[PDB]
């Protein structure tokens, strides 16, 4: 005999798009970016709740990151068919809760069609 | 803490201040507002061997702004020298940032960064880009608006100061947010912000992303 | 609070000072910014210098002490010579005082670097003021001084480091040709005494830090000193042995012998070829007995990143590279130094091998510089088999993406060079490499696709029998190696490396047609494949192929029916069906580069017409709907087909060029109707929904096909070589339909496209449409002027476009600017002036072109009323606005053009060929000749725009500008030397005198 | 040079 020498664990992704996420400047009346990387639905195993959850590109810091609420509406932008509008009463990115009014954008409108679409089965998930 | 001071210096309209925001916030200032002497931020990256918090310094690059100057660059630990590739003069400044910058600083890790490579019309050539050897800068080609290798500089900058090239970034802890409580007596607020922002364009729309 | 500082009518309250301070570098957040803001308004009090004297001596924080340097260091500098004398006495005296007690407490030497440091520069700011002309015994004390105390011997070094500094390395920029010619002479006058001194302190050690701070010194002086200093006395055997052997004088010891290596020397003297063979050989035996063997891992030692490793890597690569290629001649014939040369090239060998961009690119630069003279150079390449052996695999075990794209440029250079020089080695070594992809020992997608980048690299090389074996083999091992894999992402990578190897071979290609048609159906399979990026691939290789065999295309080739051209169009449905726009776009432009070789004009045009069959269908359709319910266009899918038939259009146009008119005028009167119709649909929605719909998608789409008409147009005109057709079919209803829908939008609705294409219209028919000329200045200069005139960023594509315009019409009809009326005239010459004042270099350069090519435009027309009053109107006006970003230390960018202009105008004076009174006769004496009037007006608004010049400096400067207004070089320097005098208080006259 | 053709096709 010879003697030898994150907290995403417990959760499903049920969906994932490359994303730009931008947060509303009221003051500025100003889009400004948050963030560009992979946007994930992640489902808990434990309590069947979805969340966001969005990292940078490189760095992974945090840009998004709450519940799918069923409250929430996808809004569309003036300026965009492939982006949606919508608002965030909890998000833990940077932090504290806290408000925003976020738009995503995607690569294609396809792409964002999708989102909505996934978006909206996730929120009846978190309903029941 | 682990905190160490960061001067970032280079002309005046290179992208310092940009390039800084965009690590602090994820965005991209398109306004050129000069800096007024120096300004003070924080910046924490997560890596496998704990958090690391630059204390960034960044300078004012224009001469009338200039503040105390080289008084900024006391106890630095680190540096980054910007210029950029559309403007040969920044380039030609480069000795001149880095003279006044180790004259006080006399061994420090140093990043020069040639910036806004994303632009067609490139002036600053690769080729022409020697000045690092001889004073042992670690040099990247850098973008604060694609991003291109943006986070490459505090990376480098980050082993050398811990002592581990095998450090690497990651991710940081992603708690479970909490449940939303919609409060009836914001109602109307929510709704007129929305209205807002619905009606403002997203920029950028010709971008990939 | 912190504020008390800014009242100089109290005494300074120095604790409060280095409160202030202390909040500033230690404390954070809104305490910082408020110190911060007070210690700036503190040190640009323009009388705190009379308060660095309290500080220095009462402070106890060695910060406030800098900030008190730097307030003195400001005065020194730019006011030093308004001082009283007995200030200038003053101040000197306590600086010098200061350092002394200094250096004489050991504990305040060890401790405070930084504040000794900027004592000692700030020294030399005095120095560079007042010696030696007042202060002879500085250098001769100095050496006094350094024999009474190591500290004070270690700070002179330092002193001197910093001089040479100011005087030889960063003097061209801040001094005046003058002074900075005064202090070099002046030190050179006195090195004899500093080289003793230096070489005293390196021959009998022994404080390390002494020894250190001398060879930092030394560094410096081995920029600018004679080589006798190195070469006659024993310093390079010091450097060369005892100095390498301890790491402390290690790293600045190598950098001194780097620049020894680059010393001016005389090469036909044996003893000093010995000499520099020597201190090389001393180096190499110390680096190997001392630091590591030949034999070292310096990839793993580098990638360590132990102490000061990566930066002595890096040193002995400058080291050996700089040596080497000025020297390596000297090592070669003599049979003794065969060893010597060899291990130095291993050592380089082993340095290639490290992972590091940077260094990589530094060791290329001298294998180029080493195989390029192997190349070239009777009998050389035999001595560096071996190491050339090496190199083949290093580069080809390196290899990076050809398309980052210059560093492949340079290693492919190198490769092709190893090729030459043994191409049977080179290919044994790839084709080893892939039997080691094969059998898995080196098996990954970055290893295959390096290996196949270098393969691809040196096509051109072998001989054509050689490649074909050569060829032949690759493509038989990958194909096998495709094979073998599974999961067909294994098998996209392999694949996608088959089709860059043939795409990089098309001398084999066109050898073999059979093979070459082969590959083409091929790809066109994969146009099919939905994979990730097989489609990309597949179009990517088509046209890179077809870019290089084209005329096998178009010609018949035997055993075939047609040329192969006629079956990529009968089946282009298909082959493309499920390709993406933009990949159909490059399908089609391969198409028209094979169309262009076929040099039977109705051939060509039957091609032509056969290979737009599908756009030109979806075209008429649309064209015959569009027109029937100009409400179809609302339809956003509608817009999205109308744009990809006009990139198509687009695309083949850009390879067939002039060969494309038969296709414009298919499609050329329904497109601009279309541009109209579509035009009135944007102003519709912009009316209705306001600014906000040109961010629409719906506009935006809209939009782009008037911008895609726009380039299409100016995409053929650029290439046309049948101008009078461009002339009299194409230009006036191009006009007709772009220059009033331009002038009648809002801004936000303009596209900057139209100055675009009318910058090519005319640069290629100006010349033939004067009235055409007219017109579009009337429809987009008033308008395009007043978007861009109230600040320099709003508007950054039209401002762009805006002065390319006003450029070709200047150049090439200049007549146009003659018929405006004179307050539009009025209107260009603001436009120029305003584009000298823009940052932007895409601007400030055009800007600066239209004056210069305007004032010789007016210099053409001669003795002439026009040219009479554009002088007297606005000759002073260019002479004022030139000066102003001359001097303004905000457009240096543009100072190399500034200087032409301004030297163009002077020598209009100087020349007598302003034929008019630039002054009004009342104003001096009749008959007084331009040019003393040109001199008065120029002193009188020197000493206005700059009131701290005495009069002297002023007329001597103007003076020498006036008589070198023929010799631009020096013209310039003198404009150099003004704009170090106006930084500063007393600048000398004579200074000006340089030239003579 | 023929026995590559078929290699070819069948990728
Ligand atoms: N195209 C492009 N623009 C950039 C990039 N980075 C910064 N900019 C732009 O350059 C301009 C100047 O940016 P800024 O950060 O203020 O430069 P600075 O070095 O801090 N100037 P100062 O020293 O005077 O404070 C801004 O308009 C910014 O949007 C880049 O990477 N690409
Ligand atoms: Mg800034």
């Amino acid at each position: 005999h010879f003697e030898p020498v994150t907290m995403e664990e417990d959760e499903e992704v049920l969906y994932k798009v490359r994303a730009k996420l931008f947060r509303f400047d009221a003051d500025a009346k100003e889009w400004k970016e948050r963030g560009t990387g992979d946007c994930k639905f992640l489902k808990n195993k434990k309590t069947n709740k979805v969340r966001i959850l969005m990292r940078r590109d490189k760095t992974l810091k945090i840009c998004a990151n709450h519940i799918i609420a069923p409250e929430y509406t996808l809004k569309p932008n003036v300026g965009s068919d492939r982006s949606w509008v919508y608002a965030c009463t909890a998000d833990i990115a940077e932090g504290e809760a806290e408000a925003f009014t976020f738009a995503i954008r995607f690569g294609s409108k396809e792409n964002a069609d999708k989102f909505k679409e996934e978006f909206e089965k996730a929120q009846e998930i978190n309903k029941k | 803490q682990v905190q160490f001071k960061l001067v970032l210096v280079g002309d005046g309209g290179t992208g310092k201040t940009t390039f800084v925001k965009r690590h602090l916030t994820g965005e991209f200032e398109k306004k050129y507002v000069a800096t007024l002497g120096v300004e003070v931020h924080p910046l924490v990256f997560h890596t496998n061997r704990g958090p690391i918090k630059f204390n960034v310094w960044d300078t004012a690059g224009q001469e009338k702004f200039g503040g105390l100057r080289d008084g900024y660059y006391i106890q630095a630990q680190c540096a980054i020298i910007m210029f950029d590739v559309t403007s040969r003069v920044t380039y030609k400044n480069v000795p001149n940032w880095h003279r006044d910058l180790v004259r006080v600083c006399e061994n420090i890790p140093i990043v020069l960064c040639g910036n806004k490579v994303d632009i067609k019309d490139r002036k600053v050539k690769a080729k022409s880009i020697v000045f690092h050897r001889k004073k042992n800068l670690q040099y990247y080609d850098i973008s604060a608006k694609s991003n291109y290798n943006f986070e490459k500089p505090f990376l480098w900058l980050a082993r050398k100061l811990i002592g581990d090239p095998n450090l690497e970034f990651v991710a940081m802890p992603a708690l479970a947010p909490p449940e939303v409580v919609m409060d009836p007596a914001l109602a109307a607020q929510y709704e007129h912000d929305l209205e807002v922002a619905q009606t403002t364009a997203l920029p950028d729309e010709d971008d990939d992303l | 609070s912190m504020e008390g500082i800014l009242d100089f009518s109290n005494d300074l309250d120095i604790a409060l000072l280095d409160q202030v301070v202390s909040t500033f570098y230690q404390g954070s957040g809104v305490q910082q910014k408020q110190a911060q803001e007070i210690l700036t308004k503190f040190q640009d009090n323009p009388d705190a210098w009379q308060k660095a004297d309290q500080i220095l001596q009462f402070s106890t924080n060695p910060q406030s002490k800098f900030i008190a340097l730097s307030i003195l260091d400001k005065l020194i500098t730019r006011k030093w010579k308004l001082l009283p004398n007995d200030h200038r006495i003053g101040i000197r005296n306590f600086v010098v005082g200061m350092i002394i007690s200094m250096c004489q407490d050991d504990e305040v030497f060890k401790t405070q670097k930084n504040l000794i440091n900027k004592s000692d520069l700030t020294l030399v700011q005095i120095l560079k003021q007042e010696w030696p002309q007042n202060w002879p015994e500085f250098i001769p004390e100095l050496i006094g001084s350094s024999s009474s105390s190591v500290n004070v011997c270690e700070n002179n070094m330092i002193v001197l480091k910093l001089l040479s500094e100011e005087v030889f390395d960063f003097s061209a920029e801040q001094m005046t040709q003058a002074k900075a010619l005064h202090l070099k002479n002046s030190m050179s006058k006195e090195f004899e005494q500093i080289f003793k001194l230096c070489f005293q302190v390196l021959e009998q050690g022994s404080s390390s830090s002494l020894i250190v701070a001398t060879l930092e010194s030394l560094l410096r002086y081995l920029h600018w000193i004679p080589y006798r200093y190195i070469y006659e006395t024993n310093i390079l055997e010091l450097l060369s042995t005892k100095f390498m052997t301890s790491p402390d004088t290690r790293a600045i010891t190598l950098k001194c012998l780097t620049e020894v290596s680059n010393l001016k020397i005389p090469q036909d003297n044996d003893l000093i070829k010995r000499q520099t063979v020597l201190f090389f050989q001393n180096t190499l035996q110390q680096i190997a007995t001392s630091v590591m063997p030949v034999t070292a891992d310096l990839k793993a030692t580098y990638a360590n990143a132990n102490g000061n490793d990566q930066s002595f890597l890096q040193d002995l690569a400058m080291f050996l590279t700089t040596y080497l290629a000025r020297n390596r001649a000297l090592l070669e014939s003599d049979e003794s130094l065969r060893e010597l040369l060899l291990n130095a090239h291993q050592y380089l060998i082993q340095l290639s091998k490290i992972e590091e961009r940077e260094l990589f690119k530094t060791t290329l630069d001298y294998w180029h510089n080493l195989v390029a003279d192997l190349f070239y150079e009777p009998l050389k390449k035999h001595i560096y088999e071996e190491i050339c052996s090496q190199l083949r695999l290093v580069i080809i075990e390196n290899m990076v993406r050809p398309e980052t794209i210059q560093l492949y440029k340079s290693e492919r250079e190198v490769l092709v060079y190893l090729t030459h020089l043994n191409v049977i080695d080179t290919e044994e070594i790839m084709i080893s490499k892939l039997a080691r992809q094969i059998d898995g020992s080196e098996w990954s997608w970055h290893n295959i696709n390096t290996l196949s980048w270098a393969i691809g690299s040196i096509s051109g090389t072998m001989s054509e029998d050689t490649e074909k074996r050569f060829v032949v083999t690759v493509i038989k091992d990958l194909l096998g190696l495709c094979e073998q894999k599974r999961g067909k992402d294994n098998k996209a990578v392999v694949a996608s490396d088959i089709m860059y190897v043939v795409g990089q071979y098309p001398r084999f290609l066109k050898a073999h047609w059979n093979f070459l048609r082969t590959v083409i159906l091929k790809l066109f399979e994969f146009m099919h494949e939905t994979h990730e990026g097989v489609q990309d691939m597949a179009c990517d290789t088509f046209i890179k192929i077809v870019q290089k065999c084209k005329y096998h295309f178009v010609i018949q080739q035997p055993r075939e029916s047609e040329p192969f051209i006629q079956t990529i169009i009968r089946d282009i449905q298909k082959t493309t069906a499920d390709l993406q726009p933009q990949q159909v776009h490059t399908f089609y432009k391969a198409c028209g580069i094979i169309i262009s070789e076929e040099r039977s004009v109705a051939e060509r045009n039957r091609l032509l017409s056969d290979l737009m069959q599908l756009p030109n269908m979806a075209w008429d359709t649309i064209v015959e709907q569009s027109t029937a319910n100009p409400t179809l266009l609302l339809d956003s899918e509608t817009v999205k087909i109308i744009a990809n038939i006009i990139k198509t259009n687009v695309a083949v146009c850009t390879s067939m060029g002039a060969d494309f008119y038969p296709q414009l005028g298919h499609i050329y009167y329904n497109m601009l109707q279309l541009y109209r119709a579509v035009s009135s649909m944007i102003s519709a929605q912009v009316a209705a929904e306001g600014l906000i719909a040109t961010k629409t998608p719906k506009v935006r789409g809209l939009r782009t096909i008037k911008k895609e008409i726009l380039k299409l147009v100016e995409t053929y005109i650029s290439k046309a070589r049948n101008l009078d057709d461009v002339v009299k079919v194409l230009v006036e209803p191009l006009l007709n339909a772009v220059l009033e829908d331009y002038m009648n939008n809002v801004p936000d609705a303009r596209d900057a496209e139209v100055l675009n294409c009318m910058t090519t219209v005319v640069e290629k028919v100006g010349h033939m449409i004067p009235q055409g000329v007219i017109l579009i200045l009337q429809s987009v200069f008033e308008c395009t002027l007043d978007m861009i005139n109230k600040d320099f960023t709003e508007y950054p594509e039209h401002r762009v476009e805006f002065y390319k315009l006003l450029k070709v019409i200047n150049e090439k009809s200049f007549a146009a600017f003659l018929e405006l009326p004179p307050a539009a005239f009025k209107l260009f010459v603001d436009a120029i002036c305003w584009a000298f004042k823009h940052n932007n270099r895409d601007v400030e350069v055009n800007g600066l072109q239209i004056a210069l090519d305007l004032v010789k435009n007016i210099e053409r027309m001669g003795n002439v009323p026009f040219a009479n009053e554009f002088h007297k109107n606005y000759f002073f006006i260019f002479v004022s606005e030139t000066f102003f970003v001359l001097t303004d230390s905000d457009h240096k960018s543009g100072f190399s053009k500034q200087a032409l202009l301004l030297m163009k105008l002077i020598s209009l004076v100087y020349d007598n060929k302003i034929s008019v009174p630039l002054y009004q006769e009342a104003e001096v004496p009749q008959g007084t000749s331009n040019q003393v009037y040109l001199s008065q007006y120029l002193a009188n608004m020197l000493s206005n725009a700059f009131p701290h010049l005495t009069s002297e400096q002023i007329a001597s400067f103007l003076s020498a500008l006036t008589k070198q207004c023929k010799d631009l070089v020096v013209f310039k320097g003198t404009l150099r030397d003004f704009l170090v005098q106006i930084k500063e208080v007393g600048g000398d006259p004579t200074d000006y005198l340089f030239a003579e | 040079v023929e026995a590559l053709l078929a290699r070819l096709r069948a990728l």
